[PDB]
């Protein structure tokens, strides 16, 4: 819900138009099985959540933010750092993860649309081209093992190469 | 590996001296047969016998390693060209890999759009 | 490093007993154990039954090492502080020999895969 | 809390009475292992910190869990063996395998460069008097002074090395602290700085050159079958590479280049040898050298897909190649000789260690996920983004890895064993305790090895 | 009560040693107290009970 | 010939006497040991283990971030134009020159 893109509308409606035979065998047998078996998971799935009654609040997610960046502390202290390192990798778990989130919203764009896949979407994939790409140039991807330290290196690197390119056109 | 045809009834002597030669083969082949077979019908035994051509069969790959090879030939070397070779031969395969990769990334780019992995 | 305004007779200065002596430290109880340790192996060279129920002169052998650990750990703690106290007076008495740098946020090279 | 249970072990085997001592020594050890995985598994962002560094903490250590499990598995193995000599000397004996896992427990556990290298050369002595005495067959001393001549000679050059480093760049110490890390500006001086980090973790870490160091100490072997799952111990007892390659040198790792080559022939060449061989045990102990190859090939890469591979198959190759020895265990208590030919026959005497011997020969290949495909396979996708070539070079080794487990099944499946009239009881209660006590972990973690494979996952 | 004291004399030693890893290493807390309610990452002023990290 | 060292013992009981054992010597402790004490840690560091190995440790943020990823992406697509990475780090900070 809300974070995830899912479809607009889903369609389709019973017809039966052609023949009769014997109806549809397969609508036959979903009115059969929503009361043989798909009637009693759903009472006993009512009755474990009446039975459940008190539950615990639990806090969710804690905050911590900002405590200030690698590059606001300037020379090597290992008290001013060691919170900045901290800062860094907390949020390269959680831009590993929003890949993650993007990735099963082109697995989403395969399945909802089937037939078309390719020529259809033209949202998903760019959105994809978007955050990839920002993630291989900024975000590691090339620097190795993580480091917060190499992390400012590789961010002087590409706007070093970036300046250089920007004076000359 | 056989060059001709499967050497099964093709060149042998017609029982000349050959033939004493293979009495003899059933002599020793009896020999090591007996005693074998009076270590082996009694019911008091208990464990598996020794057998010293499987022992010195063990022997001949695990140990003689000093004691052979002391006269140190050019077969030797011709054996060691095929030691250090072949890990001297991957040094001009890795590296002419290694830099066209290098130089495709600085200059005129070859590097995936979609390669979040490493 | 090596001694300058210190003076030999007496291990200890006694004019420097200003910092407090280790008490009841993991030193002292792992000095201890090889105390008991030296009177578990006597029973071994010299034929005694049982290392842990033998004879009890280990506690001779128990109080001898703590003793002479106490006084040792106390040349420690005394040592420790002068080498410290002369490295700190150097630079006070100095200044020009130690050089503070501070601030840098220095461009260094990426290094790639 | 792992400081004082192991060393409170050391009294309990020299105060217990004649008729019990295996008791003792096996009950008061599964509940100290089972204190490991209630603690040690917690992790927050980064590593944390237990206490004070005298033992430190976890970063991707679950390393230090297979220590413990293996803390009981060694006496569970060593039953038969050392039932006939004196009772003392068994006290002795237990005290030496304890003092093993005490000094294992600390290398993992401190993260030091100072005091984790002078534990690690503290795990030599006990193996050496482990694999010098009670040796079942001759020359037994061959394997004690190059045990101890090939890792001596390679690791004291880490004291000119690490001392070197905290004198130019403030300490090794606690390892959190030296992110004061300069980038090594690749000179001859240099040169030496590396390979003398290097070459005391490449004796360990079994290459192609340097090699011999492993299946000597095991054709050779300390007990039987039973103490050889120390020595399992020491390959993966060579994780300090993947410490002194991600902190002391990052820049400078084109000296690393022919030593990933140097490796990649010590898994073809390594495999061809492990074919023809008499041996049962060795037959493990040159398979053992390939699948531990695998992280050094991974390691000296440093991209983060290694890595993951590599600690996964630190787990992987301790549980599986220990099993290996196992089983190698149980047909030399019968035989009383490690000769393949001779010991020929299962199902007709040994019916229930016939599926035993087939989940721990196939767990050398890639078995439905375990963890060592997971371990494998993160190494293979890893070394493709190194080179493309490399592929053909480790497929090679993925049909000698069947050549590995099938050969060593086929070779037990052939059903004769005439000349045996021993081998008649089939299995103890203890004998098969060790073939599923190796397995079932291995079972477990088919499931979630997430908290295995753990260098930030 | 008297024929435990000689049977299980070693058995009780093992879990009690336990015990003394686990109250030895709980100590050292006290020798770490620097930044405790200090350090921007999860200070927060404390008000009905005193030092909440430990 | 040697006139001391030949003395070779061979004897392998296993259920030739005891009957039913893991180990020789004294059949009621081997009972005790071998098919009690063993199998207390095998029923509780492996059953009662397993919902310890991967059951419910929170584990290094990987059920955290799930939770904080997702409030993250609606926050920034909405009320911000950038897709959740653009810059790492560093919004300037210091030239090299």
């Amino acid at each position: 819900x809300x974070x995830x893109x899912x479809x607009x509308x889903x369609x389709x409606x019973x017809x039966x138009x052609x023949x009769x035979x014997x109806x549809x065998x397969x609508x036959x047998x979903x009115x059969x099985x929503x009361x043989x078996x798909x009637x009693x998971x759903x009472x006993x799935x009512x009755x474990x959540x009446x039975x459940x009654x008190x539950x615990x609040x639990x806090x969710x997610x804690x905050x911590x933010x900002x405590x200030x960046x690698x590059x606001x502390c300037q020379e090597k202290d290992v008290l001013c750092m060691f919170e900045a390192e901290m800062q860094w990798r907390r949020d390269y778990k959680v831009d590993q993860e929003i890949v993650n989130i993007i990735q099963e919203r082109l697995k989403a764009c395969q399945q909802r649309e089937g037939e078309s896949h390719r020529q259809n979407c033209a949202k998903e994939l760019e959105q994809f081209t978007q955050v990839v790409k920002a993630y291989q140039d900024r975000y590691x991807x090339x620097x190795x093992x993580x480091x917060x330290x190499x992390x400012x290196x590789x961010x002087x690197x590409x706007x070093x190469x970036x300046x250089x390119x920007x004076x000359x056109x | 590996s056989s060059l001709p045809t499967t050497l099964d009834p093709a060149e042998y002597d017609i029982s000349s001296e050959t033939r004493k030669a293979q009495a003899e083969r059933l002599a020793i082949r009896s020999r090591l047969k007996r005693e074998y077979q009076l270590q082996y019908y009694d019911p008091s035994r208990r464990g598996v016998i020794e057998d010293p051509a499987l022992v010195r069969w063990t022997y001949a790959r695990s140990a003689n390693i000093y004691p052979n090879f002391r006269p140190n030939t050019k077969t030797s070397l011709l054996g060691a060209l095929f030691g250090i070779g072949p890990l001297v031969f991957w040094y001009y395969v890795f590296k002419t890999d290694r830099d066209r990769k290098e130089k495709l990334i600085q200059e005129g780019k070859l590097d995936r759009t979609f390669n979040i992995s490493y | 490093g090596r001694q300058g305004r210190a003076t030999f007779q007496f291990l200890p200065d006694e004019a420097r007993s200003l910092p407090p002596p280790k008490l009841t430290d993991p030193r002292l109880a792992f000095v201890g154990f090889l105390g008991y340790c030296s009177g578990l192996i006597d029973n071994a060279i010299r034929r005694r039954p049982v290392l842990l129920a033998g004879l009890h002169r280990q506690l001779l052998y128990i109080t001898s090492f703590v003793f002479v650990g106490y006084y040792l750990l106390k040349r420690q703690d005394y040592m420790y502080a002068v080498r410290d106290h002369d490295m700190f007076s150097y630079i006070k008495s100095h200044x020009x020999x130690x050089x503070x740098x501070x601030x840098x946020x220095x461009x260094x090279x990426x290094x790639x895969x | 809390k792992y400081i004082i249970p192991t060393i409170m072990l050391m009294p309990l085997t020299w105060l217990s009475k004649n008729n019990m001592i295996w008791v003792n020594s096996t009950a008061h050890s599964l509940l100290i292992s089972f204190t490991s995985l209630l603690l040690m598994n917690q992790f927050g962002d980064n590593s944390l910190n237990f206490s004070l560094l005298f033992f430190s903490d976890s970063l991707s250590t679950p390393l230090l869990i297979l220590t413990m499990w293996l803390l009981p598995l060694m006496l569970m193995a060593s039953q038969h063996h050392l039932s006939k000599e004196n009772l003392t000397r068994k006290k002795l004996f237990i005290t030496m395998l304890i003092s093993l896992q005490l000094f294992l427990i600390m290398t993992f556990t401190a993260m030091e460069l100072i005091l984790f290298y002078i534990l690690f050369e503290a795990t030599l002595v006990p193996t050496l008097i482990i694999i010098t005495r009670w040796g079942n067959q001759t020359e037994r001393l061959n394997a004690g002074l190059y045990f101890l001549f090939y890792t001596l000679a390679g690791s004291l050059p880490l004291l000119v090395a690490l001392i070197y480093i905290q004198n130019t760049v403030g300490s090794l110490n606690f390892l959190m602290l030296q992110y004061w890390v300069q980038p090594v500006h690749n000179s001859w001086s240099n040169v030496f700085m590396w390979l003398a980090c290097m070459m005391a973790f490449m004796v360990k870490m079994p290459l192609y050159g340097l090699h011999l160091w492993l299946p000597k100490a095991h054709v050779e072997a300390p007990i039987a079958g039973s103490m050889v799952l120390a020595a399992v111990l020491l390959k993966l007892g060579g994780y300090g590479m993947l410490r002194i390659t991600l902190i002391l040198n990052p820049m400078t790792d084109f000296m690393a280049y022919p030593f990933i080559m140097l490796s990649l022939w010590g898994m073809i060449m390594t495999s061809s040898i492990c074919l023809r061989q008499t041996d049962l045990k060795s037959l493990i102990a040159y398979s053992s050298v390939s699948h531990m190859a695998l992280v050094i090939v991974a390691i000296l890469i440093q991209t983060p897909w290694s890595y993951m591979g590599a600690t996964a198959l630190m787990i992987a190759h301790g549980l599986t190649s220990s099993m290996l020895f196992c089983l190698a265990n149980s047909n030399y208590e019968r035989i009383h000789s490690r000769t393949m030919i001779l010991a020929r026959g299962l199902q007709t005497l040994l019916p229930l260690m016939a599926t035993w011997w087939l989940l721990a020969s196939l767990t050398n290949l890639a078995l439905p996920p375990t963890i060592n495909l997971i371990g494998e396979l993160f190494v293979v996708m890893s070394t493709f983004s190194w080179s493309n070539i490399t592929i053909i070079l480790m497929g090679v080794n993925m049909v000698i890895t069947a050549l590995y487990s099938l050969y060593m099944l086929i070779m037990t499946q052939r059903g004769k064993y005439t000349y045996h009239i021993n081998n008649i009881s089939p299995s103890f209660t203890r004998e098969n305790a060790l073939m599923s006590l190796h397995i079932l972990p291995l079972l477990l973690l088919t499931l979630n090895p997430k908290i295995i494979l753990g260098p930030l996952y | 009560l008297l024929q435990v004291v000689r049977d299980h004399w070693v058995h009780v030693l093992v879990p009690m040693g336990f015990v003394f890893g686990y109250y030895l290493d709980r100590k050292n807390d006290e020798k770490l107290t620097a930044f405790r309610n200090k350090s921007l990452l999860y200070k927060r002023e404390l008000k009905p009970n005193e030092e909440v990290t430990w | 010939r040697w006139q001391e060292d030949p003395e070779p013992e061979d004897e392998n009981l296993y259920e030739k006497n005891p009957d039913s054992h893991g180990y020789d010597k004294d059949p009621a402790v081997d009972i005790w040991n071998m098919r009690v004490v063993f199998f207390f840690g095998f029923s509780i560091v492996l059953v009662l283990g397993s919902t310890f190995v991967a059951y419910l440790p929170d584990y290094r943020m990987q059920e955290w971030a799930r939770r904080e990823a997702e409030r993250l992406v609606k926050y920034r697509e909405a009320h911000g134009l950038p897709i959740m990475e653009s810059n790492c780090f560093d919004p300037s900070k210091i030239q090299l020159p």
